C-alpha cells in the first residue's frame, strides 16, 4: 500500500 | 537511530504525516506493516510514514 | 529526481509480468541502476547479478 517516489 | 526523509510526501489522512525531503524522524513502531508510527524531528508531531520515503542516518 | 542511497530490499515478492522484469522474494537485496522512470526502476539483484525492472514501491532502503 506504499506510493511509489516520486523520482 | 535518526531516519532521514528520502523525498517529500503530502499526506491527506488524518493520521498520516506530511514531510520534506530531508526531515529527520524517530521511528516508534515498524512492527504493523510497512508504515511506520514516526515523530517527526521538526514538529514533534507523531503519525505515519511510509517506511520507503525514510532510511537510517 | 532520485533516491539518495543505492541499496534497496524487497518487502514483498513479485512475480516478473514482462520479460524486461525481475522476479525476487521478500528479503532479496538490490542495487538500483535506474529511478528516472519513477514507478519502474532499473535493479541488479544481488541474489542472482541478473539486472531488470522492479516495481519501486516494493523495495525500501537497507
Ligand atoms: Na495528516
Amino acid at each position: 500500500s506504499l506510493p511509489t517516489p516520486p523520482t | 537511530t535518526l531516519f532521514v526523509a528520502l523525498y517529500d510526501y503530502e499526506a491527506r489522512t488524518e493520521d498520516d504525516l506530511s514531510f520534506h525531503k530531508g526531515e529527520k524522524f524517530q521511528i516508534l513502531n515498524s512492527s504493523e506493516g510497512d508504515w511506520w508510527e514516526a515523530r517527526s524531528l521538526t514538529t514533534g508531531e507523531t503519525g505515519y510514514i511510509p517506511s520507503n520515503y525514510v532510511a537510517p542516518v
